């Protein structure tokens, strides 16, 4: 069901998505160990993900949540990085595959820092890094993140020791 | 795993590092839509 529509670098949408990527990079306490060492990205491609069914499933739920929360979906745009990205664009997100407990338990994780999502593209802690070079700081191999529309509803506030 | 009762998600907010932004968790696939696929390289600092 999913089609991917390539956006052109002078599309305003390409530009605002890239700026959100670039501007939400921070330093990490592992000094780069998981996600590698960098201050910015080289964006290679941005594709709009279009799946009528996943969209309808999303908005239907968005509406339920909104009604439970004084007509406030609390919709954000957030990064997701993991090895599940190729499956997710085809099947949508599936909490049944999101069973590993993180800082905030089992579930589907998103980040405001693109660079945080980048730590997970090759697995937990960066796994063994890129498939080709086994290098968590690989500057050659292509990475993929998703920039997602996420319904938070009434969000439980969990202060972290981080 | 499920949302704490009476919530639809969890916000994981760093209390120590002031420069770190929030992470969030949801427990239902339908509460997110993967809207953009971004392919990129990280760049070696100068
Ligand atoms: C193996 O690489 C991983 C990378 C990151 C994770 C963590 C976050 N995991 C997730 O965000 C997550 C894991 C799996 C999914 N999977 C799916 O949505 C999904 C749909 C269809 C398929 C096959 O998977 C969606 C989200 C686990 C908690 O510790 C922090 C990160 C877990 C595993
Ligand atoms: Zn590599």
């Amino acid at each position: 069901g999913t089609i991917l529509i390539d956006l052109s670098p002078d599309d305003k949408e390409f530009q605002s998505v890239e700026e959100e990527m670039q501007s939400t990079v921070r330093e990490h306490r592992d000094g780069g160990h998981a996600g590698g060492i960098f201050n910015r990205y080289n964006i290679l491609k941005i594709q709009k993900v279009c799946n009528k069914k996943l969209w309808e499933r999303y908005t239907h739920r968005r509406k339920e949540v909104s009604e439970e929360n004084h007509n406030h979906a609390n919709e954000r745009m957030l990064f997701h990085g993991s090895p599940f990205v190729n499956a997710i664009i085809h099947k949508g997100f599936d909490e049944r595959h999101a069973y590993i407990g993180g800082m905030f338990g089992a579930g589907i994780y998103f980040a405001e820092n693109s660079s945080k999502s980048n730590q997970y593209v090759y697995g937990i802690g960066g796994g063994t890094g890129c498939p080709v070079h086994k290098d968590r700081s690989c500057y050659i191999c292509h990475r993929q993140l998703l920039f997602c529309r996420v319904t938070l509803g009434k969000s439980f506030l969990q202060f972290s020791a981080m | 795993a499920h949302s704490p009762p009476g919530h639809h998600s969890v916000t994981g907010r760093p209390s120590v590092n002031g420069l770190a932004l929030a992470e969030y968790v949801i427990y239902r696939g339908e509460q997110a839509y993967p809207e953009y696929l971004i392919t990129y390289q990280i760049m070696r600092p100068e």
